[PDB]
């Protein structure tokens, strides 16, 4: 596992002409808690 | 005896409903046309469980306070999706360096998405791997998938365009 950029706790990947929302990276496992376990199927478009 | 218990939420519970809405409302179309995560506009939610672990919760709040104090009392805490073949190990033992994406665009760390459909591309591995274990189908509409909806401390975040 790499280090966070000096002076930072995380990285934000800002989204090209898009409807895309952000992605994020932490370099310490302690900086996330798995609050909810979601069980699901993807649904075939009609 | 990891210390982890799972509590089922009723579909009638406001907490179930707000988590489902964040899951459904953050689906988008992907540039791979569904190659990694499958072709879909929405999910069938089968179950939502609260993950309860005193030790792992205290591990989180201890680190949250360290970050907060380095950042004018601001944890910059988000609720974000995580998809992984290792969700079972994560809920029992917590996130650690073994859940890191070594080949990630933003370096070897643990990745989270605002888009549920982005995290869905990783449930069966990097780029969807070989898809569902039963049918080897990245777009399987039969097999049950799991995503984590996670509390994440960002603190001071480096903005990469
Ligand atoms: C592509 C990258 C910039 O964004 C992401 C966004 C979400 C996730 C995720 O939910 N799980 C996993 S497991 C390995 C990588 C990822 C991942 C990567
Ligand atoms: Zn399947």
């Amino acid at each position: 596992m790499a280090h966070s950029p000096p002076g930072h706790h995380s990285v934000t990947g800002r989204p090209v002409n898009g409807l895309a929302l952000a992605e994020y990276v932490i370099y310490r496992g302690e900086q996330a808690y798995p609050e909810y376990l979601i069980t699901y199927q993807i649904m075939r478009p009609e | 005896g990891s210390g982890t218990i799972l509590i089922d939420l009723s579909p009638d519970d406001k907490e179930f409903q707000s988590v489902e809405e964040e899951m459904q409302s953050t689906v988008r179309e992907h540039r791979d046309g569904g190659h990694a995560g499958g072709i879909f506009n929405r999910y069938n939610i089968l179950k939502i469980q609260k993950v309860c672990n005193k030790k792992l919760w205290e591990r989180y709040t201890h680190r949250r306070k360290e970050v907060s104090e380095e950042n004018h009392n601001h944890a910059n805490e988000r609720m974000l999706f995580h998809g992984s073949p290792f969700v079972n190990a994560i809920i029992h033992k917590g996130f650690d360096e073994r859940h890191a994406y070594i080949g990630g665009m933003f370096g070897a760390g643990i990745y989270f998405a605002e888009n549920s459909s982005k995290s869905n591309q990783y449930v069966y591995g990097i780029g969807g791997g070989t898809g569902c274990p039963v049918h080897k189908d990245r777009s399987c509409y039969i097999c049950h998938r799991q995503l984590l909806f996670c509390r994440v401390t960002l603190g001071k975040s480096f903005l990469q365009f």
